[PDB]
């Protein structure tokens, strides 16, 4: 029992997590029989929603999360997001499945079992925090990881079967990308763009052509990154701006996931082409956009508007939504804007079913699942999943942002030796002048 | 739905998503196995 | 040590209702609406 | 706007009468040793 | 005179903010 | 509003490159205990 | 003499307080005064 | 040395009166343009068509509010998300009209009080102290992100923002309350626990050391004065206090450590204005709070009222009369 | 302290888990049969789920004197049996 | 010794829960009020007076469920059980609202208990008694929002009722008859209240971040010895720290402590003082120069104006359900609406 008490470690049992940091492998088993809890989530979640998935009523009206996820994958669906078979999501949730047991198989052994450092064992499994050429080659090595996992999704685009484009002419369709945008000035043009109204950042991608060029360019960076790792040590101004510590590297991590579940939140709410409104729902402005719509083809068988620096948009309160692009709606859309001849006379049936549809579920809903107002009766079990999905990950987000503040304040202190507290015969403050 | 064949285990998936937050739970029964030392 | 305690009247008079509330309040639950 | 003019006394009150009341104190604190 | 008086009011709040942090009187250790 | 927008530009600049290079200084060094 | 008498204090820090005390009451209650 | 350690030895130094810090050197500039415009839009500012439909707010002194009804409007309903800086109006007057003042102080108060936790931090490494002091200031500034931004950013507009003024605050809160009903959200009620828990046990603490402070004094003279500033030995019995509290309650209901009292002092509040915040973002992406409508019918089918319906009626009332 | 036994004893003791094996499903029984057997309605007034409204009306039975809001009650109980 | 003494020595002798004089009154009100509000929770309607299913009986969940007021035609009568309106029958006064009055006496009289309990322990283990001084803040609460207030209207029914959604009803009401956040008391009572709070989290934080090291684990809280004469952490620091970061810090630690006393107490009071104006109506619920103003130009909008919009609609659609007693039939055409403005 070394180091699994307070005693010896330092560490009370709410922190017993910390008794790991200076123990390779029992960190190591830590972290695979984690991999394996997400592993397993994944599995179990798909198996479940599978199980309760019916293929005729769209994804979003029955609370699904994850078969969206293949679904946008273009496995198992066809033109205008249909499932023509549910297969692909039993695979993908037996292969997950079964994979986390292996995943924790090997957990439980490197922590209960195995050698509790991997130090003594293998000098290439083997790591000390301090050491920051070992850091950066294991950083290396999972930075080739990366860039192969967004390779797959760029073969997946090009050679096994494509992607579900929203954007196919007709409703959408599993399409293959043949022509992915290479050219680094619309890739990192998309970095480079405002996050504001009516820019939005990497949000905004519209099309799989640009994700496939992108993914194609992380890919390649990521591999390049990391070969450039495992041949380099850091420098000097690397060495002196960072803490080199287990601590340290943690609240990095936290800070950049924090980073990125923002990202993902935004994501989820604005994207319509990553996450197709088919699978996922309409977005609050896709709902209110078609809302105007429908009840403009209805008023006419609305009122338009002239927007802050001249185009023809929908009048009334979704004047907020402008700015809104969807597959149903940009035909209609001409040079100036709404080209309202050619809604009376170039309206197509699935555009006007898509808008319909997205009108009855505009992604507004309660925490006991009731759809609508909240001053509305409870006739309606609608709560959309880029609602859930968005609060979710904003709140992991946020809790994931003040546990990298925990982090790097704590490495700092830690390293810098005054974490427990201040020494009482050291007393900084005792020796520094007072201020008036 | 599932496979039919699968569908004799449909209770058993019913219940799989719920497994990871029993995990944490036994860590904590652990603890209260071992005193919380 | 004994057992007609004050401490033992505190826990009772909040504890003998508890339950006699529980079993009214699952009884309700089983309650055909 | 068409408000209490007495309002205008009355804030002025407000402030002056106890601001002026500490003022006192602490200036004869002051002037203690 | 009422909104003279509300930011004759703010600005002696902060001008008291002002001396109470230059000039406040200084904390002296035992 | 193109010579503000400059301006603004310049200043927002001035202190995030200020604030960039300040906390690249050597600044894990400025405690009071061990650097 | 009376021996009852006994002097009176009020420090810099206890003035601080009482004007942030009595100037933000008037801030709250001036809008009702004037009404 | 050059001017630029001379720089960074008077930026990091502890000897200034206001430390100021590589933090500091972002937040005084923007929370000082905030502070600026913010008083000058609320002595000044001209009305604001906050709706987009030619039906201007006015919420400034100089145009008929008091102190209580005055406010800096937020930005138009036709800017939307869209960022509103002064050079991306035609005129000043188009910017004023159209609620940039709002836009301008809202992202350099968010700025700058993002840059006051890392300054908070930076402070507290360079006294050697331990850094968790900005941790509890991350409670109040993720509430100000969720009110002034994440709820916009949810919404579609900044102009949902809630109003730099005291009745504009009220009337987000309304308005809020007809949209979300807030008051039947978890979150809410953990906000609402943690802020009269928060309340609760800040009373209690200061009583509780008051209470049994040692005397040093004459009944003559304020018991504050029976202390010293950096005095060594503790100012107030620690063990009548915990005798007190474990005879108001029982004994196992009462901190002997004054370490894991201070925690659960800091912790409680905190952690309930976390959740509030997070309640305020997730009810920006519509996730509401529990709606109970007709959740009790009798047998032949009449809906008997409860509570909720009362709450749901008052949110109906609201709701009908801030649209439009 | 103080001279009792901790409850850390007690829970932990096989007699006082024997005595409470059987105590506690009886109080359990009683409050299930008290609401199941229909006594609570008619103990504290509440109306069944087909008593709230008479046959005939559709009107909320609110009481509206001081000193005959016993008989406006009980009024009440006789139009809806 | 004589029976007075030694009924003394047995009410205060130590044990886990101590007993007192003010026990006598303490711990039956008390109790009778902690069980007359679940009793009525889960087995008693509102059906007679209010109109409202209030149980769990009736199918009520935890947030939906209160022991209501009784109906307004009661009047203040204190609704005994032996009295005039119920004469002795259970059931009727469980109908009529008697469990709403049983709770309310009950509970003031347990506070009364409570606190004259603080004053008897103070006095015993011989601290000062400021945490019953601290306490006169939540009885002033009470005794202003759940007795005073309904004196002041038409009968009890206005008080609140003793439940969650009964209490946010009663937050709702306040709003659309009062206005009771443009009132400055309840200004004064959030302050506190939020000061109280952030004071709470400042303190904790300030001490657990200016820790001494006493001890070589890295979780400090085992560092402490509850005897020990030293303080725990550096005011020398802390104050330090403040100084530089906000402008101003403590340096008394007695002042400190009795700041957050004094902070959420005097807020509180402060909320009670304008709950007894509202009993009397007394509210601050416009401001004339802006009424006189928005009556001569109709283009004249304020938040402020548009909150007197918001109450009139909430007074309007709610007023016929909670106050059922009136019998206001509002038909279509007078209900305020946005689109008619
Ligand atoms: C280290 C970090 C350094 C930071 C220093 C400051 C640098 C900039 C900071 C960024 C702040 C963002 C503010 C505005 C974000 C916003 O409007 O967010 C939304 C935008 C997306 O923009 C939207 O993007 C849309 C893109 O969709 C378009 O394209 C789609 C394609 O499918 C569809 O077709 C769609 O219809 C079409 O409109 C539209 O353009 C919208 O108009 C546009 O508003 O997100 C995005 O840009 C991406 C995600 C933004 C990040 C989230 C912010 C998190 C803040 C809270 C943190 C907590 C603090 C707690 C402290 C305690
Ligand atoms: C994702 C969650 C997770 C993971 C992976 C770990 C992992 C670990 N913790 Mg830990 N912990 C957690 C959450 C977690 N913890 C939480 C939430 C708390 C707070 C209560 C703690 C508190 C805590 C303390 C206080 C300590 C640890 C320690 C440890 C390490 C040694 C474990 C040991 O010897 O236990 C032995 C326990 C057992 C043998 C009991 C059985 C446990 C097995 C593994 C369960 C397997 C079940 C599963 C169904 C098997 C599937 C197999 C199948 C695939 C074939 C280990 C790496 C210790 C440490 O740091 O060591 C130095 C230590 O002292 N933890
Ligand atoms: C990848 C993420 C990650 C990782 C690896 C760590 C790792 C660590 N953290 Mg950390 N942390 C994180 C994210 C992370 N953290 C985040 C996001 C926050 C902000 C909330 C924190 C806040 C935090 C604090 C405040 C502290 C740590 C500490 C620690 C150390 C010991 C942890 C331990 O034993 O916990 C044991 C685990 C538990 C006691 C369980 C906690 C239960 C959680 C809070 C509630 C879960 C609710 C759940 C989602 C829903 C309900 C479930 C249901 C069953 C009821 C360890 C190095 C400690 C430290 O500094 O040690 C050096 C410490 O004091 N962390
Ligand atoms: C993060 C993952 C990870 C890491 C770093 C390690 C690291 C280690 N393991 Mg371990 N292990 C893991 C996962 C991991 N394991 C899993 C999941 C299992 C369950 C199957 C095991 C089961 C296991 C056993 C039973 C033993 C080890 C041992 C060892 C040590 C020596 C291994 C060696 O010499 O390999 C040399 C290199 C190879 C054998 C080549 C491996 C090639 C792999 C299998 C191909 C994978 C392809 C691709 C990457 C798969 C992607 C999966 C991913 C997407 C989830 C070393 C410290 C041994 C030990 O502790 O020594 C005393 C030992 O006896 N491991
Ligand atoms: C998981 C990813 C990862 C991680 C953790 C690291 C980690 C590291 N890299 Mg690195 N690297 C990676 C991927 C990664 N690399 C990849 C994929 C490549 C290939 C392009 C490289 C290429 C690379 C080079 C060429 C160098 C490093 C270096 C370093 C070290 C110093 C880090 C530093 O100060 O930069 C912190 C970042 C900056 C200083 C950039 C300026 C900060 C700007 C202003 C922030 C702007 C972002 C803002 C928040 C908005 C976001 C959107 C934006 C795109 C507009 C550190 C060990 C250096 C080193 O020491 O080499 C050994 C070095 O010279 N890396
Ligand atoms: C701490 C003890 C305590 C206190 C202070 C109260 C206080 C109260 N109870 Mg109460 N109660 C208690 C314990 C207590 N109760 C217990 C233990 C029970 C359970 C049996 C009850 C059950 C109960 C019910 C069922 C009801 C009350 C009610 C009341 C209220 C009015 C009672 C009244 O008018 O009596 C006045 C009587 C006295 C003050 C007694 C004074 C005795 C004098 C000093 C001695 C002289 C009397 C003389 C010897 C008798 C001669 C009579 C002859 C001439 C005919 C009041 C707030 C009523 C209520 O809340 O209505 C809403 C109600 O209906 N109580
Ligand atoms: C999750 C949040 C963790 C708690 C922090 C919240 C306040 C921090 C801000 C003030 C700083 C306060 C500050 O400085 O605190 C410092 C305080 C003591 O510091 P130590 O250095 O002794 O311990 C922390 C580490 O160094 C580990 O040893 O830390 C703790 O007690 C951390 C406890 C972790 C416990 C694990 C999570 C517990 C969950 C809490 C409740 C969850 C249920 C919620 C129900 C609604
Ligand atoms: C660059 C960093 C940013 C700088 C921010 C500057 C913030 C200024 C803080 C307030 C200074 C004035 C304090 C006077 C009072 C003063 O000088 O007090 C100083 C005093 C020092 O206490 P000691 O422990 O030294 O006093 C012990 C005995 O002498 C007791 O009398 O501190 C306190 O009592 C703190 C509690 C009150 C804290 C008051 C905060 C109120 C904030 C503002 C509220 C009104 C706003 C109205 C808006 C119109
Ligand atoms: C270290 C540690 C820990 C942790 C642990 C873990 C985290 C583990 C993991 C684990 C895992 C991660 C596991 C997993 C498992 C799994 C399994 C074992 C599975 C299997 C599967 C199967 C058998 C399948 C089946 C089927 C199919 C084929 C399909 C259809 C459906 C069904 C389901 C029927 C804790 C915290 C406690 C604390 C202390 C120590
Ligand atoms: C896939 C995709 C794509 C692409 C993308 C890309 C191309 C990306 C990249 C990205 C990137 C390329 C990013 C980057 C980032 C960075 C960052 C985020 C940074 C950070 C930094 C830091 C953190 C620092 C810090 C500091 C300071 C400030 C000072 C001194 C100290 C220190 C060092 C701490 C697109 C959209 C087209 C389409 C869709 C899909
Ligand atoms: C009124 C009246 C009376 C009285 C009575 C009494 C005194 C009663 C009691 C009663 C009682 C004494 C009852 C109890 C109840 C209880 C219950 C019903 C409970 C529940 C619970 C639960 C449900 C739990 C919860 C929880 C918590 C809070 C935390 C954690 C989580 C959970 C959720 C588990 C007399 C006859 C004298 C006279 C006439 C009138
Ligand atoms: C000190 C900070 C405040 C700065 C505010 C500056 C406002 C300048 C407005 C100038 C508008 C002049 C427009 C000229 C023509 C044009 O280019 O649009
Ligand atoms: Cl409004
Ligand atoms: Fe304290």
């Amino acid at each position: 029992a070394t180091n699994r008490d307070q005693e010896s470690s330092g560490f009370a049992w709410w922190a017993g997590n910390a008794r790991l940091i200076n123990l390779s492998g029992k960190l190591l088993g830590a972290h695979v029989a984690h991999a394996g809890l997400i592993v397993f989530w994944a599995g179990a979640m798909t198996l479940f929603e599978l199980a309760h998935f019916i293929p005729e009523k769209p994804m979003y009206e029955q609370g699904l999360i994850l078969i969206p996820h293949i679904a946008t994958l273009g496995w198992g669906v066809g033109p205008g997001g249909e499932v023509v078979d549910t297969f692909p999501f039993f695979v993908v949730g037996v292969v997950h499945l079964i994979s986390s047991a292996v995943l924790g198989f090997g957990g439980v052994y490197h922590a209960i079992r195995g050698p509790e450092t991997l130090e003594e064992y293998s000098s290439f499994f083997g790591y000390d925090w301090k050491d920051k050429n070992k850091m950066t080659t294991i950083l290396g090595f999972h930075l080739i990881v990366l860039g192969i996992g967004a390779l797959l999704l760029v073969a997946k685009a090009m050679f096994f079967g494509g992607l579900y484009d929203t954007w196919a002419p007709g409703g959408g369709d599993v399409r293959v990308i043949t022509n992915p945008t290479l050219d680094p000035r619309v890739i990192f043009g998309y970095l480079l763009k405002s996050p504001f109204g009516g820019e939005g950042w990497i949000v905004s991608v519209n099309n799989l052509e640009d994700v496939v060029g992108g993914h194609i360019w992380i890919g390649l960076i990521c591999i390049a990154g990391g070969i450039w790792h495992i041949l380099t040590t850091p420098f000097g101004w690397a060495r002196r701006a960072f803490i080199w510590s287990g601590e340290a590297y943690l609240s990095y991590s936290l800070g950049a996931l924090s980073m990125m579940g923002f990202i993902a939140t935004c994501f989820v709410w604005f994207n319509n082409t990553v996450y197709p409104s088919e699978f996922y729902g309409p977005t609050g402005p896709e709902a209110s956009q078609a809302q105007a719509m429908t009840f403009l083809i209805r008023d006419q068988k609305k009122y338009l508007m002239r927007s802050p620096t001249g185009e023809i948009i929908f009048g009334g309160e979704t004047m907020r939504f402008w700015d809104f692009r969807g597959p149903w709606l940009e035909p209609l859309r001409g040079p100036n804007g709404l080209d309202l001849n050619k809604i009376k006379n170039d309206i197509q049936p699935w555009q006007e079913r898509r808008a319909a549809e997205y009108m009855t579920h505009a992604p507004l809903g309660s925490l006991n699942s009731v759809g609508g107002v909240a001053t509305e009766i409870n006739s309606v079990n609608f709560v959309s999943p880029r609602s859930w999905l968005a609060t979710s990950h904003f709140v992991l987000a946020f809790f994931f942002l003040v546990g990298h503040l925990w982090h790097a304040g704590r490495a700092r202190a830690a390293a810098a030796g005054f974490e427990k507290g201040i020494d009482r015969e050291s007393e900084p403050v005792l020796s520094m002048p007072s201020l008036d | 739905k599932l496979p039919e064949a699968y569908a004799i285990f449909d209770p058993l998936v019913d219940v799989l998503p719920v497994i990871p937050v029993l995990f944490l739970a036994l860590a904590f029964v652990w603890q209260a196995a071992v005193g919380f030392r | 040590y004994p057992i007609f305690t004050v401490r033992w009247v505190a826990v009772h008079t909040l504890a003998v209702p508890t339950i006699f509330f529980l079993g009214a309040i699952a009884a309700m639950q089983f309650i055909q609406r | 706007m068409e408000v209490n003019q007495l309002g205008l006394i009355a804030t002025a009150l407000f402030v002056l009468v106890p601001s002026v009341f500490l003022i006192i104190l602490y200036v004869q604190t002051e002037s203690q040793q | 005179m009422e909104t003279i008086t509300y930011v004759f009011i703010f600005a002696c709040i902060i001008a008291l903010f002002f001396f109470a942090i230059f000039f406040r009187e200084p904390p002296r250790i035992t | 509003m193109e010579t503000l927008k400059i301006t603004v530009y310049i200043v927002v600049t001035f202190f995030v490159l200020l604030f960039v290079f300040g906390f690249l200084s050597g600044d894990p060094a400025r405690n009071p205990k061990r650097k | 003499p009376n021996p009852n008498r006994q002097p009176v204090e009020l420090n810099r820090t206890s003035l601080y307080l009482g004007l942030l005390l009595i100037l933000v009451l008037a801030l709250l209650f001036s809008s009702y005064f004037f009404n | 040395a050059n001017l630029w350690e001379r720089f960074c030895n008077w930026v990091t130094s502890t000897d200034n009166r206001l430390y100021v810090g590589w933090f500091g050197v972002i937040m005084i500039p923007t929370l000082l343009a905030a502070t600026i415009c913010f008083v000058i839009a609320f002595i000044a500012a001209p009305p604001v068509d906050i709706d987009g439909i030619r039906e201007p707010v006015s919420g400034s002194l100089l145009y008929g509010n008091n102190i209580i009804t005055g406010a800096v409007v937020p930005s138009s309903n036709a800017i939307g998300l869209h960022f509103y800086p002064i050079w991306e109006a035609a005129s000043l007057d188009e910017w004023l009209y159209n609620g940039g003042p709002y836009q301008l102080i809202i992202f350099h108060f968010l700025l700058g009080a993002s840059c006051y936790m890392g300054r908070q931090w930076e402070l507290s490494y360079r006294l050697g102290m331990r850094p968790w002091i900005c941790v509890a200031y991350s409670a109040p500034l993720a509430s100000a992100f969720a009110v002034f931004l994440i709820y916009p950013i949810g919404q579609g507009s900044f102009s949902d923002g809630m109003p730099l003024g005291i009745s504009g605050t009220f009337n987000f809160m309304i308005v809020f309350q007809a949209e979300h009903n807030i008051l039947m959200h978890p979150f809410h009620q953990l906000g609402v626990a943690g802020v009269f828990g928060g309340a609760l046990f800040c009373a209690m603490h200061g009583s509780l050391v008051t209470s049994s402070l040692i005397r040093e004094t004459t009944e003559t003279e304020s018991a504050n004065y029976g202390y010293k500033f950096g005095q060594e030995e503790e100012t107030y019995n620690i063990v009548a206090a915990h005798g007190y509290f474990g005879r108001l309650i029982f004994q196992y209901a009462s901190f002997n450590n004054s370490r894991s009292l201070h925690f659960f002092l800091a912790a409680w509040p905190v952690v309930g204005v976390w959740f509030t915040a997070l309640g305020i973002s997730t009810m920006a992406f519509n996730l509401n709070g529990f709606n109970f409508n007709h959740s009790v019918i009798d047998a032949k089918g009449n809906v008997i009222n409860t509570w909720a319906d009362i709450i749901n009626r008052a949110n109906l009332g609201m709701e009908v009369m801030h649209e439009r | 302290t103080t001279g009792e036994r901790p409850f850390s004893d007690i829970i932990t003791s096989v007699r006082y888990w024997v005595i409470h094996s059987i105590t506690i499903p009886a109080l359990f029984i009683a409050g299930w049969l008290f609401v199941s057997t229909g006594l609570a309605y008619d103990v504290f007034g509440t109306p069944r789920p087909d008593s709230y409204y008479a046959q005939e009306q559709r009107s909320i039975p609110l009481v509206t004197d001081r000193f005959e809001a016993k008989q406006q009650v009980e009024t009440f109980l006789e139009q809806l049996k | 010794r004589g029976w007075f003494d030694i009924l003394d020595d047995w009410l205060k002798r130590d044990r886990f829960v101590f007993v007192g004089w003010s026990g006598i009154l303490l711990f039956p009100c008390a109790y009778l009020a902690l069980g007359g509000w679940l009793t009525g929770t889960t087995f008693v309607t509102s059906w007679y007076t209010h109109g409202l299913a209030s149980s769990y009986l009736e199918g009520c969940n935890f947030l939906t469920v209160a022991v209501s007021t009784p109906a307004n035609s009661m009047g203040h009568s204190l609704l005994l059980l032996w009295g005039p309106e119920a004469q002795g029958d259970f059931t009727r006064w469980c109908q009529l609202g008697g469990l709403w009055t049983f709770i309310a006496l009950h509970g003031a009289f347990g506070l009364i208990g409570f606190m004259l309990r603080q004053f008897e322990i103070a006095r015993l283990v011989g601290v000062r008694p400021y945490n019953a001084i601290a306490f006169s803040a939540p009885i002033a609460v009470f005794v202003s929002v759940f007795l005073i207030y309904p004196l002041g209207q038409s009968s009890w029914f206005f008080a609140p009722s003793f439940g969650v959604a009964a209490i946010f009803r009663f937050l709702l009401f306040f709003q659309g008859f009062h206005n009771w956040t443009l009132n400055p008391f309840h200004m004064m009572g959030v302050a506190g209240v939020l000061g109280g709070a952030l004071l709470c989290a400042i303190h904790g934080a300030t001490v657990e971040n200016t820790l001494f090291q006493d001890g070589e684990g890295a979780s400090t809280f085992r560092a402490f010895n509850p005897t020990q004469a030293e303080e725990t952490y550096s005011m020398v620091t802390a104050n330090r720290f403040w100084s530089q970061i906000f402008g101003i810090a403590f340096s008394n630690k007695r002042w400190l402590h009795f700041f957050m006393l004094f902070v959420p107490v005097t807020g509180l009071w402060m909320s009670a003082i304008g709950v007894v104006g509202l009993a009397l109506n007394l509210r601050s619920y416009d401001f004339i120069s802006q009424e006189i103003r928005a009556a001569e130009d109709p283009e004249f909008e304020t938040f402020y104006t548009k909150n007197l919009l918001l109450n009139e609609g909430i007074r309007a659609w709610m007023a016929p359900q909670d106050q059922p007693h009136e019998n206001f039939v509002f038909p279509e055409e007078v209900l305020p609406r946005g689109n008619a403005l």
